[PDB]
């Protein structure tokens, strides 16, 4: 009620109604012992409440560049907590709730079903949704989750239309020379299917992926001679680069043939005899063909491999394998229920 | 010591990297004396856990290769060594010795028991796939 | 505790205590058992225990509330008091007061909110607990600091639930314990309403329905992949062979208890 308030205006103007909430809101932060906080939570969310938050959460956000911004982050998690109904001024506090997130960390629900819960239902456009989702990628590269932060990059570059499509130069750098120093990024195909990287072309990093995803290695191992400048310039070191190169012409290969001998490997990438067999596990542990030696007989069984693109042949492997599966149990399925 | 014996799965690595620390042991029996009742016991584990290792990626090596894989026993307490690891504690490797070659897995009659170690992991043997593919097609779909 | 586990042991036991009241009162008070581990807040079994309702007073009857808790400590002693539920999406001033008694006793107490219904939701369960501090003349201001309550399943669990699970596609909710090569059988129907969906978008993905294509694109090609290939010449010594076996126990079973019956007609003289 209204008294709270009054007492708190004895707390603060001797330590250092919506004016009066506001002009609290306006005593405290500029001196500062947990519930002068919380009864203010008491007092801000029972009333209308645009004026007075957006006063307060200001004053919340000053304090995270200051000695102890755990206090205000607490709090803040309390508040945050407390208006689940609507608002889209929830953005702003959620804004100052990210931005302690990052000076901090991950007790925050960040969920993919739920943020689109929380831009479709705040009913934004894409503006603020913009700047929440930008909000969310610098927050998540700092706190090393790397594999979530791809998810918020390509929302981030889907966003975008045709149209302003032209603003989307930096991160369009930046999306995959992060990912370009991330050795287990795999999946180029996703990076190509974006509306501003097929209106990007020329020396820019897109130029690259196309040299990556159906090109191989003799494709690349021309591009060194070219370029020792630009591609070393931006975030890049070669070597690197050089074994997802070895790992996707091997993979392509290893669609392909899966009755495959040792000597392709020594004459499509380029290393000598005794190479290969440490080279084979660095494919059979990271998930994407899993691999086999009959060393004996100087053979590479594979059992499974990973496609780079697909095509309406893909699909259709896919469609006449799984007819026939779907007939099958057709017929066990007539015959188990008839048993009883 | 956990991230290369416990964790990590690296086959060829773990004869060379894990026997460099215990010749680190080697070094002093007279300043440290008191690890060196521990100096065979290791070396029991190293072998069954590259076969534990080894055994998930490849299905044919020659014996030639691996007994120049382990330097610090000879072949004959090697052998000895392999087969109590794959009649017990749920190995599957096959010795061949017409052209000097062992087996791993290739035998799909195998009914797969409940104490084997599941250590430092990849795809297993087809025998642990061929079971256990009814359920594959119910995971993925209700994924799908 | 930042995050609650629940137990679904609980919430069926709440309702089957929901249904069984005293009439006209909305709540029934009682106290929870569970472990920590400080980010993860478990939460295992459950009672009831009446109260006495009246305007500003419910009188909560502390001999039975510690009896309950003793009782159970009988059964196990590895299970600290972390909460109590309380029903309703609604707090009156009832709420507020039974909270600061289980705080004499203090852990920090983990209190949950469960509906009847919600009139044009659902049931939308909550996590709440109570802690807070005092300026000395007027301290009555408090709220419900809220966490996240998610539930878990274990193995025996997870498979018992599922025949629990089979009363909502039956007309009175019966289904009588069922047998097993009917459930082999319904696991091949389980499998066929499973195949129809991804069938039935294969032929839209096919022709137009393309624009989110890769990530379903990525799933259905790995499905196919995680399947091991055999000639079926390989296939028919494992499977036919195992037929022999299974067919063997069939018959020894029979030798045997055949031989049960016919000792048993003869010891029966």
């Amino acid at each position: 009620e209204e008294d709270q308030a009054a007492e708190l205006r004895a707390y603060l103007k001797s330590k250092g109604l919506h004016v009066d909430l506001a002009q609290i809101i306006e005593a405290c932060d500029v001196c500062l012992v947990e519930s002068v906080m919380n009864s203010v939570v008491s007092l801000l969310l029972i009333l209308k409440q645009e004026a007075l938050i957006e006063s307060l959460c200001e004053k919340l956000v000053k304090f995270r560049e200051g000695e102890r911004p755990s206090l205000r982050l607490q709090l803040l998690s309390n508040l945050f907590h407390g208006m689940d109904k609507n608002t889209p001024v929830r953005y702003t506090v959620y804004c100052s709730l990210i931005k302690v997130a990052a000076s901090c960390i991950q007790y925050i629900p960040t969920e993919l079903d739920q943020v689109r819960k929380w831009i479709s239902d705040w009913n934004l456009t894409t503006e603020k949704k913009h700047t929440l989702l930008r909000l969310l990628y610098e927050a998540l590269v700092d706190c090393k989750k790397s594999d979530a932060a791809s998810k918020v990059m390509v929302e981030l570059l889907g966003s975008y239309t045709e149209d302003n499509a032209s603003q989307a130069r930096v991160d369009a750098h930046r999306c995959i020379v992060r990912a370009l120093k991330d050795p287990n990024a795999f999946l180029f195909d996703h990076l190509l299917t974006l509306k501003p990287v097929k209106f990007l072309e020329g020396e820019l990093i897109h130029d690259l992926l196309t040299i990556f995803v159906s090109a191989k290695l003799a494709s690349y191992v021309k591009f060194y001679q070219n370029n020792k400048d630009f591609i070393d310039s931006l975030g890049l070191l070669h070597e690197q680069n050089m074994a997802k190169m070895r790992l996707l012409t091997f993979m392509g290969m290893a669609v392909e043939n899966k009755e495959i001998s040792f000597d392709t490997m020594q004459q499509e990438l380029q290393i000598g005899a005794d190479d290969v067999e440490a080279f084979v596990i660095d494919a059979v542990r990271t998930k994407m063909v899993y691999c086999k030696i009959d060393q004996t007989q100087r053979k590479v069984v594979v059992s499974h491999s990973t496609h780079r693109t697909f095509g309406k042949q893909q699909w259709q492997q896919l469609y006449d394998t799984l007819n026939a599966w779907k007939q099958n149990l057709n017929k066990v399925k007539n015959s188990l229920l008839s048993l009883s | 010591l956990y991230n290369w014996l416990e964790v990590e799965f690296n086959p060829l690595k773990l004869c060379e990297r894990v026997t460099k620390v215990l010749n680190w042991v080697r070094e002093q029996p007279e300043k440290e004396p008191e690890l060196q009742q521990y100096v065979p016991q290791l070396q029991n584990n190293t072998i069954l856990r590259l076969l534990q290792q080894v055994s998930q990626i490849y299905q044919s090596i020659e014996f030639s290769r691996l007994t120049s894989l382990v330097p610090f026993v000879d072949a004959f307490q090697l052998e000895r060594a392999i087969v109590d690891a794959a009649r017990h504690c749920d190995l599957q490797v096959r010795i061949d010795h017409t052209s000097r070659t062992l087996s791993f897995g290739s035998d799909l009659n195998y009914a797969t028991r409940e104490d084997a170690p599941i250590g430092p992991h990849l795809q297993s043997m087809p025998s642990e796939q061929i079971r256990n593919q009814l359920t594959a097609m119910s995971s993925v779909l209700a994924k799908a | 505790g930042r995050v609650v586990r629940l137990h679904p042991v609980i919430l069926a036991s709440i309702v089957d205590s929901y249904e069984r009241r005293n009439e006209g009162a909305a709540r029934v008070i009682g106290t929870l058992l569970g472990t920590v581990d400080k980010h993860s807040v478990e939460v295992t079994n459950c009672f009831s225990v009446p109260h006495n309702e009246s305007e500003d007073e419910v009188a909560v009857d502390m001999e039975f509330a510690k009896n309950m808790y003793e009782l159970h400590k009988k059964v196990s002693p590895n299970e600290l008091i972390l909460g109590w539920y309380a029903t309703g999406h609604d707090i009156t001033e009832h709420s507020v007061l039974i909270h600061e008694y289980y705080s004499r006793e203090a852990p920090n107490p983990i209190h949950l909110t469960v509906d009847t219904s919600l009139q044009n939701g659902r049931m939308s369960i909550k996590a709440y607990v109570s802690t807070l501090m005092g300026v000395p003349g007027r301290t009555m201001g408090v709220m419900f600091t809220p966490l996240t309550v998610k539930y878990a399943y274990y193995d025996t669990e997870r498979i018992g639930v599922d025949l629990i699970m089979k009363t909502c596609f039956s007309p009175n909710r019966v289904i009588g314990l069922s047998s097993d090569l009917q459930q082999v059988g319904g696991a091949s129907a389980r499998i066929q309403d499973a195949l129809s969906t991804v069938l039935q978008y294969a032929e839209d993905v096919l022709s137009g329905k393309v624009s989110a294509d890769n990530t379903v694109g990525r799933f259905l090609m790995s499905l196919v992949n995680q399947v091991p290939k055999i000639v079926p010449d390989d296939f028919e010594t494992m499977l036919n062979s195992n037929i022999n076996d299974l067919l063997m126990v069939t018959y020894l079973a029979n030798l045997t208890q055949s031989q049960i019956a016919l000792n048993e007609k003869l010891v029966n003289l």
